[PDB]
């Protein structure tokens, strides 16, 4: 009987790759906060205590 | 100068939610509510109820 031989075989293209995934990290940068704590305190001065 | 700003959130009573906000679409200008075990009412603009 005429039986088949080995299959053709996969043809592979050698190369280089870079794999990117979805970006989930927030964009980060340096900021500066300028503000003023304004604290106004009302004190009642008793006989022996405040 | 500001000597102090007391900011509070008061609930809207049932009789104001149903009869005023839901029926007429308006809200009272006075807040009557229980805070710190006391009945307190605040009038907007220190004026009459509207």
């Amino acid at each position: 009987r005429r039986c088949p031989t080995r299959p053709e075989g996969q043809n592979y293209t050698e190369g280089i790759a870079v794999v990117f995934k979805e970006n989930i990290a927030p964009y980060k940068f340096k900021a500066t906060m300028y503000y003023k704590d304004v604290t106004v305190s009302q004190v009642w001065f008793g006989h022996r205590y405040s | 100068q500001f000597m102090g700003i007391f900011e509070d959130r008061a609930p809207v009573p049932f009789e104001e939610v149903i009869d005023k906000i839901n029926a007429k679409g308006v809200c009272r200008s006075t807040a009557k509510y229980v805070r710190n075990n006391m009945e307190t009412t605040a009038f907007h603009r220190d004026d009459h109820e509207t």
